[PDB]
């Protein structure tokens, strides 16, 4: 269908800023487990290969003496920018569909 | 040598040393951790959004 085409790019990333987002919070819930490896996805490289997931492992800052990567600010701020994404997709994919709406009603 | 017993060699101006040193750095640690625990309450906000 040709609404899917105009929305695929908006629902893609949306579905994808919403994978990424529960990836990092599992790394903020797992902080504490010693052996946990923080891992995270590439969002443009992903992005698209479904317009046309793989985990990557976070590079350490700090070394921990229980094999713990999890680094707090890191994490918390892509967390937060992760977030305000989100809003931002829905605020664009909200705008398109209100667009394709107000054409429509008469 | 017959009638004469060994004492201990516990030397008290080390032992008073050591005790001042480790009082001294048992805070400066405990200062140390206060101002990690209040950092990261303040940084645990940035999550709000």
């Amino acid at each position: 269908d040709r609404l899917d085409a105009a929305l695929r790019f908006q629902q893609e990333a949306l579905n994808l800023r919403a994978q990424r987002q529960e990836i990092l919070a599992a790394n903020i819930a797992n902080a504490d487990t010693p052996g946990y490896q923080a891992r995270d996805i590439d969002f443009a490289s992903e992005l698209k290969k479904v317009m046309v997931v793989d985990l990557l492992y976070r590079v350490p800052d700090q070394p921990s003496l229980d094999g713990n990567t999890v680094d707090m600010d890191r994490e918390r701020t892509q967390f937060a920018d992760n977030s305000l994404k989100y809003q931002m997709g829905l605020t664009v994919l909200g705008s398109q569909l209100k667009g394709m709406m107000n054409v429509l009603q008469g | 040598m017959s009638g004469v017993l060994e004492g201990s060699n516990v030397k008290p101006v080390e032992a008073m040393t050591d005790m001042i040193a480790n009082a001294r750095r048992f805070e400066m640690q405990m200062k140390v951790i206060t101002s990690v625990d209040e950092n990261e309450g303040r940084a645990n906000q940035l999550l709000s959004m």
